[PDB]
RNA sequence: ACCCCCCCCUCCGGCCCCGCCGCCCGCGCCCCAGCCCCGUGCCCCCUGCCCGAGGCGGCCCCCGCCCGGGAGGACCACCC
RNA sequence: GGCCCCGGGGGCGAAGGCGGCGCGCAGGCCCCGCCGGACCGGCCUCUGGUGCAGAUCUCGGCAGCAGUAGCGCUACUCCGC
RNA sequence: GUGGGCCCCUCCUGGUAAGCAGGACGGGCGAGGCGGGACGAUCCGGACGCCGGGCCAGGGUGCGCCGCCGGGGCCGGAA
RNA sequence: CGCCCGGCCGCUCAAAAGACCUGAACCCGGCCGGCGCCGGCCCGCCGGCCCCGUCUCGAAACACGGACCGAGGAGCCA
């Protein structure tokens, strides 16, 4: 699809992935948790989620997400450690930093995460069997993911 | 470029008459309809309901259909129609129909300037 | 207030619109004038220029006193522009001197749609 | 926009409440002092049973949702005034926030200039044979814990104000000596014509 | 007066004092009697309309977790 | 079916779409900006399968619920990437 | 189109009675906006195009809540 | 064509029209602003306002139908 970020007087690095086989709600929260970070920080932070040293806070899709001790100062008490969404976002981040560090020779020490947009895509459609002869749906909820890197926001 | 002096224009209602309950449902459009239900509060006209349309709101017969600039409207599409509707006038200004191209609006506009006619969309397509 | 700055005045209060328990007439304001307790001693403040300060612009709004209300010293007033509800309980000024504000103290229905049988000249 | 400070001693509860509420809606700040000396007409025991029948009304399934019944004399007065206010609107909530009620005369009001409303005072309002009771005594019978503290504080305060009056007396004999400022004798004589 | 209200006892918004260490705002004190009411039946009446010390009363701000044990425990929290 | 004064409007931008003024008591009409990329009408006479909020309406799409409810047959572990 | 009516005031019939059931002149709701009777299809006034000004019916005039003073008295339900 | 290890940049073309004309509603994600209808005032205050359609003497009813949105949908003819 097309890009949702339209700025025209910044030097940016961009990458996207269309139709990602990962939960939409999990992946939205992972991208919103790294917004505004410098790209050194977000790369460490994402490796810590993999190792259960930090959490992803959940501000939008949280009914049934458990409260945990690792989320004390964030604004909420709820979070999780989505391992498959962190695998996707890390690889999309590296393309955008490569795209920027190669089009204009800017270091990772002045790059920041300044935009994101997650959108709902069209899923795989299977079926499950219910009692008394009935059939029901069993679908996936995939996503489109985009991520922009550039200079410190102000 | 100016009309003759007229009476002061009065509009008895300033807003539009909106269909009952069109703010609750997207499927119900704001165009006016007459309430016709047996229990309808809008039809009974209890206090605090929307106003109802009636011929008591009609405009003063001398100023009805008069644009804010003082002129009545004529809608034209060709240069031939420019001359026929404006032989006798000073009560109407003219309007170019939306489908007329940019090539031919130059011919209508310059011609109508000589006749001494106001056009109300003079500067549409540069 | 750079034109009413030095003008001494008698204090008043805007208590509410003219109303019944069913309806409310926002084009007339009810006003309490200090030292006026009787319907009879309302003659002295009758027909005089008053003003209220709208404390969003800081400018005044000008008006005049039209009728008495009740038996107890209340009056009716009409302002240049009808008042907003936020202004209730605020102070009103009754000027002791005269001020020529032209026609900036008169209500909007009387200024336009006042029916002088008059015309639009078109220069 | 000063503050009007009313000494509630001797006043009828409901006839004072009506005045304050009408003043509050005219954008006035009002304080009320000595709320335990206000008066309710009727025999003390009739007044008592009336306030004990209110306290019986509570939400059956959870008393934290219910009507709350306040026991101090200042809060009883404040709840009476709220009955005469549209307090659930913005105009009504702004009026409650302009009101203050006090048991005794505390230091935050001790130098305020006081007034009274004789049209709502019991010696002008009630017939000589009508019974009457003080709000402070009713409160003490329904649960107010501080009846004895207000008296101790009131006592110490009046002695200190009784010493003050003696020096204030002398000050008036110097302040008022000033009939030697002519630029005021020109003010008094012009005020004379109009009075 | 087995009744009723308060104490004891359980919860407890808010607040106060003390540790580490700035702002702002306001300008006004007799008391007590009403069949002694002690000479009354007043004052105020300009919160800006030209007002803007000190004392006396107010207002604001001020304090980390993760991590591991437990007498604590659904998850959290709690006590160390 | 006709008219639209040298023969009605159109790639110098038709129909439709999205916003915004105006006119009419109203049903509705007209104009402008952006999109779109080939057809469309005002007045007179004629014709009809001619106007939707509802019918446990029909067909299609799809929300909250919700990252929720949920995932018999004893059992796997270490090393070889 | 209608041929299920109902209510009020006076006058009646059956029934211990009923917001029960059945009849009568006139009026109303039905199919009648507005104000008042806290609250109500029918009670008290008043029957309706869109506005500006004036006068005021019925009910009322401590505060909620628009509007009051003076004067003379007194201080649900049966045997 | 190039650069990184699918993405970026950009090429064909009047145009991506890129798996396809136009591309509405319901519903949703990112940035920016704010905290139901009628009336008065420039604007968050005050005043008024029960859920429509239906059968019915009588409906806000604890009477029935109706999550939402689009398109179709019922007095014509002999
Ligand atoms: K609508
Ligand atoms: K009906
Ligand atoms: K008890
Ligand atoms: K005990
Ligand atoms: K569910
Ligand atoms: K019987
Ligand atoms: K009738
Ligand atoms: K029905
Ligand atoms: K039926
Ligand atoms: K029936
Ligand atoms: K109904
Ligand atoms: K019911
Ligand atoms: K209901
Ligand atoms: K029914
Ligand atoms: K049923
Ligand atoms: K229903
Ligand atoms: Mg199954
Ligand atoms: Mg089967
Ligand atoms: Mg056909
Ligand atoms: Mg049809
Ligand atoms: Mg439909
Ligand atoms: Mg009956
Ligand atoms: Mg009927
Ligand atoms: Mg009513
Ligand atoms: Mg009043
Ligand atoms: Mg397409
Ligand atoms: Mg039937
Ligand atoms: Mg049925
Ligand atoms: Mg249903
Ligand atoms: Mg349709």
């Amino acid at each position: 699809v097309k890009y949702a970020f339209k700025s025209d007087n910044l030097l940016v690095g961009k990458s996207r992935r269309d139709g990602v086989k990962a939960s939409f709600k999990n992946t939205y929260s992972t991208c919103r948790a790294i917004k505004g970070m410098g790209v050194k920080r977000a790369f460490a932070y994402l490796d810590n989620v993999l190792n259960h040293k930090e959490i992803v806070p959940f501000f939008k899709f949280y009914k049934g997400v458990g409260r945990h001790s690792q989320a004390r100062g964030s604004g909420t008490d709820k979070g999780r450690w989505p391992e498959k969404s962190v695998v996707v976002v890390k690889d999309i981040l590296k393309q955008a930093v490569s795209n920027a560090k190669h089009a204009h020779k800017k270091e990772e020490d002045e790059l920041y995460v300044i935009s994101y947009c997650v959108n709902r895509a069209r899923g795989r459609r299977r079926r499950t069997f219910r009692a008394h002869g009935r059939i029901s749906k069993y679908e996936s909820q995939p996503c489109h993911v985009e991520l922009i890197v550039g200079p410190k926001p102000l | 470029i100016h009309p003759l002096p007229h009476k002061i224009i009065i509009k008895k209602r300033k807003n539009k008459f909106i269909r009952f309950q069109s703010e609750r449902f997207v499927r119900v459009k704001p165009s006016w309809r007459k309430p016709r239900g047996i229990d309808s509060p809008m039809r009974h006209q209890y206090r605090g309901q929307r106003p109802m349309v009636s011929i008591g709101y009609g405009s003063d017969k001398e100023t009805r259909f008069m644009l804010p600039c003082g002129f009545f409207k004529h809608r034209i599409s060709t240069v031939h129609e420019l001359k026929t509707l404006f032989m006798n006038n000073k009560t109407h200004a003219a309007q170019i129909a939306h489908g007329v191209s940019a090539r031919s609006r130059k011919q209508i506009l310059e011609e109508a300037k000589k006749m001494g006619v106001r056009v109300l969309n003079a500067d549409a397509k540069l | 207030m750079e034109e009413i700055k030095g003008k001494t005045f008698l204090p008043a209060i805007f208590v509410g619109y003219q109303r019944s328990r069913a309806k409310q007439r926002e084009n007339v304001a009810l006003v309490k004038v200090s030292g006026i307790y009787t319907r009879a001693e309302t003659d002295k403040v009758l027909g005089r220029l008053i003003a209220i300060i709208h404390s969003k612009s800081g400018k005044p709004i000008f008006g005049k006193i039209c009728r008495p209300h009740g038996n107890s010293g209340m009056v009716r007033a009409r302002f240049y522009t009808n008042l907003p509800g936020q202004l209730m309980g605020h102070k009103v000024r009754v000027f002791y001197d005269n001020i020529d504000v032209g026609d900036r103290a008169t209500p909007k229905y009387e200024r336009l749609y006042g029916n002088p049988n008059a015309t639009v000249t078109y220069e | 926009m000063s503050r009007i400070v009313i000494d509630c001693k001797g006043h009828i509860l409901g006839r004072l409440s009506a005045i304050v509420a009408k003043e509050l809606l005219h954008g006035h700040e009002v304080a009320l002092v000595r709320c335990e000396k206000a008066i309710i007409s009727g025999a003390f025991r009739d007044v008592k049973a009336h306030y004990l029948k209110k306290m019986h009304k509570r939400t059956n399934f959870n008393h934290l949702r219910g009507p709350f019944h306040f026991r101090a004399p200042a809060e009883i007065v404040r709840r009476t005034i709220r009955g005469m206010i549209p307090y659930k609107t913005v105009r009504g909530s702004d009026a409650m926030s302009r009101l203050r009620v006090y048991d005794g005369i505390p230091p935050c009001c001790a130098r305020y200039k006081r007034v009274v409303c004789p049209s709502a005072m019991a010696y002008l309002c009630l017939r000589p044979e009508r019974r009457r009771c003080e709000v402070g005594r009713v409160a003490h019978e329904i649960g107010w814990q501080h009846a004895a503290d207000v008296e101790r504080y009131e006592k110490r305060r009046l002695e200190e104000c009784d010493k003050w009056y003696q020096d204030k007396i002398q000050i008036d004999k110097k302040i008022a000596e000033a009939a030697e400022k002519d630029a005021e004798l020109q003010r008094i004589n012009a005020e004379l014509a109009k009075y």
